[PDB]
RNA sequence: UGGUGGCGAUAGCGAAGAGGUCACACCCGUUCCCAUACCGAACACGGAAGUUAAGCUCUUCAGCGCCGAUGGUAGUCGGGGGUUUCCCCCUGUGAGAGUAGGACGCCGCCAA
RNA sequence: GGGCGGUCGCCUCCUAAAAGGUAACGGAGGCGCCCAAAGGUUCCCUCAGAAUGGUUGGAAAUCAUUCGCAGAGUGUAAAGGCACAAGGGAGCUUGACUGCGAGACCUACAAGUCGAGCAGGGACGAAAGUCGGGCUUAGUGAUCCGGUGGUUCCGCAUGGAAGGGCCAUCGCUCAACGGAUAAAAGCUACCCCGGG
RNA sequence: AGUCUUGGAGGUAGAGCACUGAUUGGACUAGAAUUCAGUCAAACUCCGAAUGCCAAUGACU
């Protein structure tokens, strides 16, 4: 039992308030944890990331669910 | 107003991060003396390195 | 294993590759008069250093006066760079 | 019941559609006397054009909507299904206000 | 009063009153448009006799759920000290649980 | 200490100190695929189990009733995710596409990952729009060498042909998975020799 | 680079419990499904903490 598989690389990609490039990569994630917001699409692996330059914020839907949205600069 | 600093001290044994603050402070020998003027940004690493440098308001 | 051991080899090499001599159609802007401009007087000067295969007249730059110009070949846009200036293109 | 179910319709085409950049959506009300229509947006909520009567033949006063809309008249609208099937009254009332000069 | 909304159920569920000229619902059928692992139940459809009994609406309840302190704690981020399969001080931000309490909704847009 | 055994790639958790990275002959498990459908699209759909009425009928296969916030399910193993459903049911289809690609992720490199948007042509729906394979992450290999095709380039004095280039495509368990050659066992100490 | 200013994560143990579990105390009683709740969880999850690093926009050095 001491074969491990290497750990995919997984995490945050950028910050709050930060000049994002459109298509840079963002939060990249299995599933579904962290739901899309304002100007952002998703992937083959479900990864987030931004389609027009602008910046970037952070925020919630219900009780317990944070989407990300792209402001335009 | 000013505000007088001075170490009582030294760098030698402390962590990595602490000798880097009172490098920008201006300090570099033991015993040594700076004037600064009163701030939130300078009283605040006064906070991280309080056992090293005895403050001296005037 | 090595990088360049890795990268697969290109196609193939021609036998006879036909490189003619190229100079900037700013060659002749400074020369004397646009007259018998043959390729042993370019040649001579030196303009050229070597005379190969053929003497090709490429279209980069601007042209002046009217010069005969003899070559092999002729791109296209330096065709008309003479032929506005008042120079003949004699292949 | 049959209102909760054209509701949850509704949103389901909702979560897929929304369009209101200044080419609003146009919703469509059908209750069991007359039928109600909604031009609206989505943060805005301006009803630019709103119609209503109060088979087909009020599908003549649903065209209308168009015909109200003939003031305005200034970008395309995305139709809105709601919880009806394109089949009946709601499908002969898109066709009719798209003659009248709406692009949709 | 209806439509579509905006806000993290404080919206909720539960319990009782109010109701409807209009609104909206049931209620009347399948003539076709369109319907069912089966069916005018639904989706359609075309019609206004009608109870509102429900849906919906207005108004109450801390029943359930939810939201939520203040203070003290705990473990530590500096720094210190002892008896160290560990323990104790001082400047540091400070929870959870628990209670006081919030609360049976607010805030837009038209339409009638 | 040499010997006996195993293991040498890829995937998910656990150690791995609350994220990138992170060890041990540390602890758990998986895989060398499957499926024209378990796919794309259009439109509908809510569930497992409890608790009654019996024709088979068992503490249990079905059967109509009161209920259920997921106790269900999703090709595969886990975790992350999900009932505005990705999960069920049908209509309809082959986008399981051609040329690409602003950029970014990852980090010695080689690779590997996601991609808005554009063009050519479609599918699907009234339309907006969606579609460059499966809820996400595993199911694979170098150059080298030969094989089957599409063809233009070249083709040694001139034409051809021969042969190679340039695209489509096959053969690797190379499994000691960044692959010493096509090819390869023990053996002996009085042992030769550099080392504890 | 250093500090403070503001909004941007992570579930480590402070932990206790709906889900999974180790269990038994007691079960329901056909001692298997499961009832009131005591326990412990490296592979248990409705909650928020102390530094950093991502930035940010300012300040001062």
């Amino acid at each position: 039992n001491g074969r491990d598989s290497e750990a995919k690389r997984l995490g945050a990609k950028r910050a709050d308030g930060q000049f994002v490039t459109g298509g840079s990569i963002l939060y990249r994630q299995r599933g579904t944890k962290i739901y899309p917001g304002e100007n952002v699409g998703r992937g083959g692996d479900d990864t987030l990331f931004a389609k027009i330059d602008g910046t970037v914020k952070f925020e919630r839907f219900g009780r317990d669910r944070k989407k990300v949205s792209v402001y335009p600069v | 107003a000013k505000l007088e600093i001075t170490l009582k001290r030294s760098v030698i044994g402390r962590p990595e991060d602490q000798r880097v603050t009172v490098r920008t402070l201006g300090l570099k020998k033991t015993n040594q003396t700076v004037v600064h003027e009163d701030n939130a940004a300078i009283r605040g690493m006064i906070n991280k390195v309080s056992h090293l440098v005895s403050v001296k308001e005037q | 294993m090595p990088l360049f051991q890795r990268l697969p080899k290109r196609g193939f090499t021609n036998i006879n590759r036909k490189e003619y001599a190229v100079v900037n159609l700013d060659k002749l802007n400074g020369f004397a008069e646009g007259t018998e401009v043959t390729p042993e007087l370019l040649l001579e000067t030196g303009v050229i250093s070597k005379l190969n295969a053929g003497v090709k007249i490429l279209g980069n730059g601007k042209l002046e006066k009217k010069l005969t110009v003899k070559a092999n070949k002729f791109s296209a846009s330096a065709k008309e760079a003479v032929e506005a200036a008042g120079g003949t293109a004699e292949v | 019941s049959k209102n909760a179910a054209r509701l949850k319709r509704h949103a389901r085409v909702r979560a897929k559609l929304s369009g209101t950049a200044e080419r609003p959506r146009l919703n469509v009300f059908r209750s069991n006397k007359h039928i109600y229509a909604q031009i609206i947006d989505d943060v805005n909520g301006v009803t630019l054009a709103s119609a209503s009567t109060l088979t087909s033949a009020a599908t003549k006063v649903g065209e209308l909507v168009a015909k109200r809309a003939a003031e305005k008249g200034i970008s395309d609208v995305v139709f809105d299904r709601g919880g009806y099937l394109y089949h009946g009254r709601v499908k002969a009332l898109a066709d009719a206000a798209r003659e009248a000069g709406l692009k949709f």
